[PDB]
């Protein structure tokens, strides 16, 4: 066989410790998700710094009173929320968010709404997206991409055994935090579903076929994502791409991808079993579940828990320019946040 | 090659969703 009795045995008790951390994870997942918090914090306990970006809210850079901490501050004007049809969208991001606890997601810290707005208050990490450093260095070395990829793994697997589906990775979402790690920001289109769900989400380089194709799907779609994502940070650039979404979908259907040739023969086929366009033979949606994943040949060298742990030296750091480097980002129209009560039964639950 | 015509899709910039 593959494996002699003492590496199968160490693999048999591995997977069985991550059974049970999923199901206390759920446990804790669970209490949270039945029973939100709410109004952990009002707009007078920050000092506003600096609006960072711009349609249905801001997001300005915070800072608390009585700690010094830095948090980036999502701001959302509820009756714009209420206009542009995004209450559910909105109401479950921040719910999703406050129930969840794992290394590589942004943490929620205190939420609140005041008569006009509501508020999310997120940890500050100034290490910028993924998007931006993968541009500039132009693509990762195949180890580089593999730790990132690692830590994307982990965090699906968490995520899935909570029926939570992603539905929105790509490099714009993923920020790479002081210690190099990353950090999954943004929850907007993920939503909780144990079978199927129908709604057409996503970014068109990353779309499964089976979203493409009109048909129900269901997580199985994120691993699809992962194999876009470790594509483009291994080559530099998507496996499918064109001028139109249109002819994106058609590459994306058509069951065919092309690799760079410094591609390793292990990468090329993780990717084809992940950019499997059959149900019945993507890597994730199988008998053997992520493990098909985590035991491939690609991933020999990844140790998870220490992963997990944090205790692998990233291969990249951002420079630490100190906790307000706002020098990075693009200057915007400080525009001022007015209260005068509007929206109060939409955002009850918030 | 495939890098030029990566740049010459106009799509190498931040990817709005939907």
């Amino acid at each position: 066989g593959h494996m002699g009795n003492a590496a199968a045995a160490k693999k048999g008790s591995e997977q069985e410790s991550v059974k049970e951390f999923l199901a206390k994870a759920k446990e804790e997942f669970l209490k949270k998700w039945e029973s939100p918090s709410q109004n952990t914090a009002q707009l007078d306990h920050f000092d506003r710094i600096k609006t960072l970006g711009t349609s249905f809210g801001r997001v300005m850079l915070v800072k608390h009173k009585e700690t010094g901490n830095h948090y980036a501050m999502k701001i959302l004007d509820k009756q714009k929320v209420v206009k542009l049809k995004q209450i559910e969208h909105t109401l479950n991001e921040k719910r999703i968010l406050q129930a969840v606890n794992f290394p590589f997601l942004v943490k929620l810290e205190f939420s609140f709404k005041d008569n006009s707005n509501l508020y999310m208050v997120m940890e500050y990490v100034p290490g910028g997206e993924m998007f931006s450093h993968l541009r500039r260095i132009g693509r990762f070395s195949e180890p580089h991409a593999r730790f990132y990829a690692a830590q994307i793994v982990l965090t699906f697997e968490y995520l899935h055994s909570l029926d939570l589906i992603y539905r929105d990775l790509k490099p714009e979402n993923l920020l790479i935090d002081q210690q190099g790690y990353i950090q999954v920001t943004d929850f907007g289109f993920a939503k909780r579903v144990k079978g199927r769900t129908w709604t057409l989400c996503g970014t068109p380089e990353y779309l499964a076929p089976e979203i493409i194709l009109s048909k129900g799907y269901n997580k199985a779609v994120d691993w699809w994502a992962l194999g876009v994502l470790i594509y483009e940070m291994a080559a530099g650039y998507p496996p499918f791409f064109a001028d139109q979404p249109i002819q994106i979908y058609e590459k994306i259907v058509s069951g065919k991808v092309r690799f760079p040739s410094h591609f390793s023969s292990d990468l090329k086929d993780l990717l084809r079993n992940l950019l499997q366009v059959d149900l019945t033979k993507r890597f994730g949606n199988l008998k053997n579940g992520v493990n098909d994943i985590k035991n491939h040949k690609w991933f020999a060298t990844t140790d998870w828990i220490a992963i997990y742990q944090r205790k692998v030296e990233a291969p990249f750091i951002p420079k630490f320019k100190g906790p307000g480097d706002t020098s990075n980002f693009d200057d915007y129209e400080e525009e001022e946040i007015r209260v005068s009560e509007k929206c109060g039964k939409e955002f009850t639950e918030f | 090659t495939t890098y030029a015509d990566f740049i010459a899709s106009g799509r190498t910039g931040k990817r709005n969703a939907i």
